[PDB]
């Protein structure tokens, strides 16, 4: 068992390189691979070879610098680029800290340098921290480029994000699923169909992007990988990012849950799906605040939301079927 | 459990068909915390039979049914042991909520 | 001065802050929840409220209804004459005057100097950033304890259905594809005994927030930036804006509903300086609480003016039995 | 010049604001639920009442009534003309004089200066969003409380069935089968001593709202786009269409119900400057609340006067007698 | 002197310490997780809990609010009239107070004795340390766990919308390409009964942190190096901080709401010396404690005087009758 | 206790079709009884159709109208008697009322 260390630095980025040490493995083979979550750690056991654990990171690598390259100092339009890195400077950094990784490794070289670490791998981060009285110049936090490429590697396979522009402004909402007792390839394989790319939807219609928690309800409406989380347990960390007039920060970080959610849907779908995904499509674009109320209730397990949501929505244009509220009736059991 | 017999009855009540849209009586039923507002509610939406009636008869679709006088006591017969309003809502939400389904009514 | 009054009124048949559009079919009237004893655990009860956007837009209304006649009226935003609350709204940087003139939003003593609308309300400026703090805050319009404890939750909202007779010239009742607009829709009114709760601080009118003090002589004189006559005119129609308020002038739909209101009783205490606030008219055991209250602030010391209408309170201190809202606001005109 | 009207009047044998049934044949009249002092605490009680919009609606019936015998009566609309209540429904940007010429509705003192009726009542233009809220204050005709204390109730409702006889040429009541329209429906009738208050606004008739006063040499001034001869004939029109208000031509069912309606007592303030409204007849004690409100308004500096029918207003307050609504009407047109 | 003050407030309809929304249109009030016991169910409820973050911001508030009265208030920094706060930064070396008088951040006692506002709520100078403590703290304000059993489920949260219409210079009204500014925001407006507990230590008030004693003449006497008579005014204007907290004027959007405020019940504890803070209010079983510890505190030689409002807290126990929170104010400036 | 719908059936008449009977005033008294005394007076106003219904039914084709017992009536009056509070008199009141609105079968 090669039982591959992870190094405990952020619960958040510490995750993402954990995680997508998972698709290194699978891309260079390691067959049977489960990941044993250590609270941060998040230690993987294996029992693949470092040499077969370099070439999945270069064939990953690979993969991703190619699909960079298709849009085009390169900036491309892609997650791991600009759709999900809000700074303009990580647009340029990015790409030429993957490629310097890229020549390291296909030379059998072990890199050598320490790199900063973006706000979008660990919201943790950032430009200051506070050391005795005050902050430290330029940006404190510093990662191995092994470890940076890795988790950069998971976020772009793995973790799903959404991108609203909205003019000048721009709101980019991150999520990943955390396991939370244990998981094995299969398992992970399965989030990672989550993942979609370019989910640069602006417009203006869709302007229920907002709202965080309505916007990953929305997204996971239309995603149907596989109902794990009836079986298993798992929490969804997710964090906005926010470019208001070139002031990025951060405003919401809340720790929600997504096997309640996954549950309803499949739940609420599996009587009919015709008029599951139009109903929620419909009653998101008209009644807003009736899909903040249902997502609440769902959250909370509380009867008044869907009532509400119902009566908003039928109040401008949700038809809202028979079939969808004999599934409501069964899960108020 | 005789909900959809019910249910498509009070559907009558917001369904664009009917251009009279009694969103009142949903409330009511809806947000019912004791017995005796719930009722007040459902005997208010009944009410309306002749108002439905007349309004699909005038219109030219097949005039509404009025749910069964079989299951109305089955309606009292279970209410009436509910003395906790928290399993009372399970009941009192899901009327209205059964009341905002498709149901089919003109062609 | 500071001024806080807070008592009850009867209102009935009101459809004040609905939520739904005028094109909305079922016009829906707000709600909020209330905590209540019920001779057991704290118990929660939704029932029909008036928010305290319309007290504060309303108390608006009257401050410059009586601020026009007064001849200092010349001072004040286009938009007040308006009778419309956005005061200095997102992406502009200077106003216009009553009279036409341009206002510049960089310094607060000018602004609220220039315009009377902004020194009592207060004001924002987002594209300067200049900001000042309401003088008037108005509480939520709640019924009372004892009264949602009574009625034992039995809905108070009567939801009246009507229409129009939008007709064709040549006579026919047209549908939606003729160009009539002959719809149906509700509109809920409540009822109930409501307790109100409203401060003002006229004391600090006509003083910038940056500046508060000078110190000229070495000694605390404000900074008047107006003269003291505007001052006093600002604040005598300030307090003339109480007479439209509990007289049926504090909702909307009034051309179609014109609530019917009553003051049952309240209190008013005024002292030109620091002074807690009055217990709202929500609680049923309000009476006691404010007696204590103005009794414990007279005792440390505080030169409190107490005017009561339709209470005995306390029937020993310094108490003033007064009639009508007019004679509260004279008597609080007549201590200015 | 404004003016404040209250009292009470007793209806009987009424069916005035009803649901019409629309799809029953049981007319059910409008309830609205009423907040009752009560010995035993508040309560809450559903009876029969006239809601403001039709009280809104038989005022601007009148007010076309008598303004189209004036020479100015002209510059009104074809709707208006017909009694037709809907003022610039919704797609529509054109107004259609009573000459037959059109209006544009892209000004507001166009619009008033040409269309009485939109200065009056105010209008609602959403295509170009013109808005004008209305000069009359119409409030909801509710039963005094003390009514409801002295008849306890008496569920105030008789219902009259009435059938519909379809005698074809060869006398026949059919049988639902050959086109007859044999049917008998049912109508509800109430009665009880209501209570009524008014509020003309007679101040800004063609006075535009955006731009009410000039300020030429920063001397205040009001902006009238008529000439005064307008003004004072609408004024006029406004003041006597209270005749058709107190007589019996409030609510539907005139040809067949025409309730008896009768005046029991009435108070009224009329005064050029602003003046608080009155306390609604619903309140038993509402007269020594209007007395204590017309004093200190008094107190103030308010030029007003007041017209008293049935209520002594005590000797203090300088009011006059007046026998009949047309005497009132006469002594309000007097004063401008 | 050193007050400790602990209870349960009945409160509703409020919009305190909201999400703010300054690029989401939606507004959203504070949505906190709370854990509690459900009849053998360690379960956990989303409720509003109000950060104490504001609590000391208004309790600041209002002591700069009630030393302007005093003669003493001059001694206070320019910066607190606008109801900053923020006590100078690594490039700040010098203090301004309200009338503009340079003042060293060489030592705490000039600070303290120039500057009142330091003295209170603390301040710090990353140029040189000399970190003083707030010595006023304020917890946070949640719903006690009595009532989430209670009313369990039921949303508590009312989202009620208000738009802001803007009408062109005759009556044209605009969306999005007018220019004029139309915006349809909602606000989550909260009830429920909370449960807030706040420490003041007034004891060592004009007391530099560093040097609590003098100890010169053998007798460790406090080190007061300001004037008595200011001092006790200091003391006097802290304690009336508080009429304007329990009011209704703890959050925002006071213009707008102004909460329907009333405190339920209280137990607060004054004395000379140091004393420990008796329990948070959103434990159900807070009056036990509260007795347990007053009791054990007492029984440790401890000089507390205890006031209680609305509750009783045992007989045994030297408790005085509170009528209301001027009266705890009233017994309190006696000493 | 198994009255209600007894009593429900000759309600039933008071508005249903093939009856000519549309009596919707009286269902609305005996539905708002506030108080026993008009609730007995509503009960009273519905029984006095009692052969208004019966010698017109058998003059339509129709079986007779399910006229309540004598025992019903008791059953009623000890209901009432026993009932001093609005509170279980409301929902008592509607309970038999709300069988009047029902698709009975009268005529075959």
């Amino acid at each position: 068992f090669n039982e591959f260390k992870t190094p405990q630095i952020d619960p958040i980025f510490d995750l993402y390189v954990a995680y997508g040490y998972v698709v290194s493995l699978i891309r260079g083979g390691a067959k049977e691979a489960t990941l044993i979550p250590h609270g941060a750690s998040y230690l993987i056991q294996t029992d693949v070879s470092n040499e077969e654990f370099r070439h999945g990171l270069v064939d990953a690598l690979s993969s991703m610098l190619s699909l960079h390259i298709a849009l085009a100092k390169l900036v491309s339009d892609a997650d791991f680029s600009a759709g999900a890195n809000i700074n303009n400077v990580y647009w340029d950094s990015v790409p030429r800290n993957l490629e310097k990784l890229m020549k390291d490794l296909e030379k059998k070289r072990s890199v050598k340098g320490t790199a900063t670490i973006p706000i979008t791998l660990m919201p943790s981060a950032g430009k200051y921290m506070l050391k005795h009285f005050g902050v430290q110049g330029g940006n404190p936090i510093k990662v191995d480029l092994l470890n940076y490429a890795l988790a950069w590697v998971g976020f772009h396979y793995y973790t799903p994000y959404i991108k609203y522009a909205k003019g000048d402004t721009t709101w980019i909402h991150i999520y990943q699923i955390a396991p939370v007792e244990e998981v094995d390839m299969i398992s992970i394989l399965s989030l990672k169909d989550l993942k979609m790319h370019l989910p640069h939807y602006y417009e203006s219609n869709l302007d229920f992007l907002i709202n965080r928690r309505l916007a990953l309800l929305y997204h996971l409406l239309h995603s149907e990988a596989l109902e794990l989380f009836t079986e298993k347990e798992f929490v969804i960390h997710s964090y906005t990012l926010e470019r208001s007039g070139n002031n990025q920060a951060i405003r919401s970080f809340e720790e929600e849950e997504i096997g309640k959610l996954m549950d309803f849907l499949w739940k609420l779908k599996r009587r009919d799906f015709y008029h599951a995904i139009k109903f929620i499509d419909d009653l998101l674009k008209k009644a807003t605040e009736g899909a903040l109320a249902l997502i609440d209730a769902i959250m909370n397990e509380r009867l008044e939301g869907f009532y509400t949501a119902l009566k908003l929505g039928k109040k401008a244009g949700v038809v809202s079927s028979r079939e969808i509220v004999a599934a409501l009736e069964d899960i108020i059991c | 459990g005789w909900i959809r017999n019910i249910g498509r009855y009070l559907s009558y009540l917001v369904d664009d068909t009917f251009e009279e849209y009694a969103y009142d009586v949903v409330d009511g039923i809806a947000k019912a915390r004791t017995q005796e507002e719930l009722l007040e509610g459902v005997y208010k939406a009944l009410r309306l039979a002749p108002k439905l009636k007349k309004k699909a008869e005038s219109k030219g679709c097949p005039p509404p049914r009025i749910p069964s006088p079989e299951d109305i006591e089955a309606l009292e017969e279970k209410v009436e042991q509910l003395s906790n309003p928290k399993d009372l809502r399970k009941l009192a939400v899901s009327l209205a909520l059964w009341a905002f389904a498709s149901w089919n009514n003109c062609p | 001065m500071y001024v806080r009054i807070s008592g009850r009124i009867r209102l009935n048949a009101h459809s004040l802050n609905a939520q739904g559009g005028g094109g909305t079919n079922y016009i829906e009237i707000t709600k909020t929840k209330v905590t209540v004893r019920t001779e057991n655990g704290w118990t929660v009860v939704e029932v029909p409220a008036i928010t305290g956007n319309m007290l504060k837009h309303w108390h608006f209304v009257g401050f410059v209804d009586y601020f026009k006649t007064t001849p200092y009226g010349v001072n004040l935003t286009e938009r007040a004459l308006r009778y419309n609350g956005t005061r200095f709204g997102q992406g502009e940087t200077t106003a216009t005057k009553a009279n036409g003139a341009t206002v510049q939003l960089n310094d607060e003593a000018t602004i609220i100097k220039e315009l009377a609308d902004a020194d009592v309300h207060g004001f924002l400026a987002p594209k300067t950033g200049r900001r000042r703090v309401s003088l008037v805050k108005a509480s939520f319009i709640l019924p009372t304890e004892d009264f949602i404890k009574e009625v034992e939750g039995e809905r108070l909202i009567t939801a009246i259905k009507h229409n129009r007779v939008d007709v064709d010239e040549k006579g026919a009742i047209g549908s939606s594809k003729e160009g009539t607009a002959q719809m149906l829709f509700s509109r809920e009114y409540a009822t109930g005994l409501y307790g109100f709760s409203i401060v003002l601080d006229l004391g600090l009118v006509g003083i910038p927030q940056g500046l508060p003090v000078k110190f000229e002589e070495n000694q605390p004189r404000p900074n008047i930036v107006i003269d003291p006559n505007e001052r006093k005119a600002r604040i005598e129609s300030a307090l003339k804006a109480l007479i439209p308020m509990l007289s049926g002038y504090i909702g909307a739909n009034l051309a179609r509903s014109f609530p019917v209101f009553k003051v049952e009783e309240l209190v008013a205490i005024a002292s030109e300086g620091p002074i807690p606030a009055l217990v709202h008219g929500f609680y049923e055991d309000y009476i006691e609480a404010n007696r204590s209250i103005i009794k414990n602030a007279r005792a440390l010391g505080f030169n409190i003016e107490v005017f009561t209408y339709n209470v005995d309170l306390g029937e020993d201190i310094e108490a003033t039995k007064v009639s009508s809202v007019e004679e509260l606001v004279a008597n609080l005109v007549k201590m200015v």
